[PDB]
């Protein structure tokens, strides 16, 4: 769309920031080794954790 | 005589090609300001006069 | 979803606009062709008549 | 952690200087096009008169 | 017509991308500083069309 | 960064400098042509006192 087309080349490194972080949230997973580091990453689990 | 008729015809739309060319490669020339946008022209239906 | 109204409603996609300023850009050139040789038919006319 | 948060958004991003840079030269190149547009104008509007 | 206001705004639509781009050339250039940090601009609109 | 802002304001650049003196080429061609047309007005007036 017409602006859009602006916000679009913006949407592309938008979508692309995703999988960005995506690929390093893995990695802290990969690099310790669990399935959840953070507290909100799944509470449920994390309080049982605890 | 008939020169002042072709005058008008020449008047209207020849003049206003000048700012409808330059305003819409205008409204381009700030599409990419920070925030412009779909600001545009109309034609209006004037009256008929017989003569 | 907010976005997509007025971005929609916003505007910017040159290519389309540009055209119609192009034919726009030979209107007026056009008309001045006629009217000038009118004018030149109308001033030879004149001499003419001198 | 604080340094994480700098980092969320701070300095360089390869997509990010890639698409503008992409971006800008499109936005060059259009307004080049059509500024030798207003360019081819100047004749017409000088043989209006010429 | 005055073409030539028209002309400027063309330039410095060109202006802002050059600078724009320098912005970010910049950023690319002198990335890795130990400290380095982004820049950003905004752009403006100056005459009424020719009313 | 002393250096870069001085020798912007200062020197030779044709994206300036050109777009200036494409304008100034037509500027020129239309003086002529309008001359052209006194000059028209002139032939007039010589074959009138003729």
């Amino acid at each position: 769309m017409r602006i859009t087309n602006k916000l679009n080349f913006t949407n592309s490194v938008n979508n692309s920031m995703g999988g960005q972080s995506a690929l390093y949230q893995i990695s802290q997973q990969l690099a310790s080794g669990l399935k959840i580091q953070n507290s909100y990453e799944d509470a449920s689990t994390y309080i049982d954790n605890t | 005589m008939g020169i002042f008729g072709t005058l008008y015809t020449g008047v209207t739309g020849l003049k206003a090609s000048e700012v409808q060319i330059a305003t819409t490669g205008n409204n381009i020339s700030n599409a990419n300001a920070t925030f412009y946008t779909r600001q545009r022209v109309v034609q209006t239906t004037n009256g008929y006069i017989t003569t | 979803s907010v976005y997509s109204e007025y971005q929609s409603k916003s505007g910017v996609n040159t290519n389309e606009e540009l055209a119609a300023l192009i034919q726009y850009q030979s209107s007026y050139g056009a008309a001045a062709k006629i009217v000038s040789t009118v004018d030149q038919m109308l001033d030879t006319l004149l001499g003419l008549k001198s």
